[PDB]
């Protein structure tokens, strides 16, 4: 799936938005 | 032939992993002393058990449990020899007379090459004869990396004590972050969508991210964030080197026992190729038994 994927790639990324 | 690219592979990643030997004079890893010992003993156990997996399935043709063998002890090898290494740093650095440095907040050989990653992906995507695939390529290039550098400018964030540096590395990596994913939202957005307009626009879109990456790099390259080497004194090179020895000659008999392997793979009726095997194997065993005996002596 498109999103899937990009999420697979973006690794621990949510760790710095959220902060 | 089936069992030899797995000797091939195993022996290429021993000659890499050898080099870590060469000057062991800067930490490779975060393991402590004690780590060192614990990765030292588990992998002893690991290797012990697939030697005698390499020689059993050779004997037995059983060419895919000789190859699991083969790759098995590799990866124990590799892992005996990174803590080797840093085992003998930790102790070239803790003699009095040697210098201990401090460890830089970003490694920089992957930090330029993401930088570059995302660099030359904006470039690829802007190219004008390149197809909608190669847009999407490009695009996961870009998220690989910037992944990459948010990790390690969190981990830098949690490296310095400045809280200037600290709020900063988060900032900049927020930058990056951000600007990925309006990228993303107008690569996404391409839907039967092939024409000069989206082509400029997603060349549009590119232009926040080089400059958030420009202004990390440069941030970065702060010299008071660099690392300052360790010097390790003539009397901490002479501790050191009994575990360098020891490490070195585990190596070597295992590529021996590696190249041993492969032959007698294809053809197990040869008695001396078997007395070389069992020969290097209990030369294997002798160097890690030295090893972790001068991890023990040697020990800071």
């Amino acid at each position: 799936d498109i999103d899937q994927m990009f999420s697979t790639l973006l690794g621990e990324l949510d760790l710095l938005l959220q902060s | 032939a089936p069992g030899q690219k797995e000797c091939d592979n195993a022996l290429r990643q021993l000659e890499t992993v050898r080099e870590l030997l060469e000057n062991p004079v800067q930490p490779i890893n975060d393991m402590s002393y004690f780590g060192c010992l614990d990765s030292v003993m588990e992998n002893s156990k690991v290797l012990g058990e697939a030697m005698t997996g390499i020689s059993q399935n050779a004997k037995n043709g059983n060419l895919p449990e000789f190859g699991d063998a083969i790759a098995t002890a590799s990866k124990a090898l590799c892992g005996f020899t990174e803590a080797a290494a840093q085992a003998a740093y930790l102790v070239g650095v803790s003699d009095p007379n040697s210098q201990a440095g401090q460890q830089g907040l970003v490694e920089p050989t992957q930090f330029a090459r993401a930088n570059q990653a995302i660099q030359m992906a904006c470039q690829s995507l802007g190219e004008p004869g390149c197809t909608q695939a190669q847009v999407l390529s490009a695009a996961t290039i870009v998220a690989k990396h910037t992944s990459a550098l948010c990790n390690s400018c969190r981990l830098a964030s949690a490296r310095t004590a400045n809280p200037t540096a600290k709020r900063q590395f988060v900032q900049s990596a927020k930058e990056v972050a951000n600007s990925t994913a309006n990228l993303v939202k107008t690569i996404k957005a391409l839907d039967g969508d092939f024409t000069e307009e989206n082509r400029a626009q997603c060349r549009a879109a590119t232009a926040p991210l080089l400059e958030a990456v420009d202004n990390l790099s440069a941030f970065a390259s702060n010299p008071e964030f660099s690392s300052v080497p360790a010097q390790i004194s003539p009397e901490g090179r002479a501790a050191m080197e009994p575990i360098v020895i020891s490490a070195k000659t585990m190596l070597e008999s295992a590529g021996g026992l590696i190249q041993t392997a492969r032959a007698l793979a294809v053809n197990p009726r040869d008695p001396p190729r078997w007395s070389v095997l069992a020969g290097h194997s209990r030369t294997v065993s002798d160097s890690i038994k030295k090893l972790i005996t001068s991890m023990r002596d040697k020990a800071p």
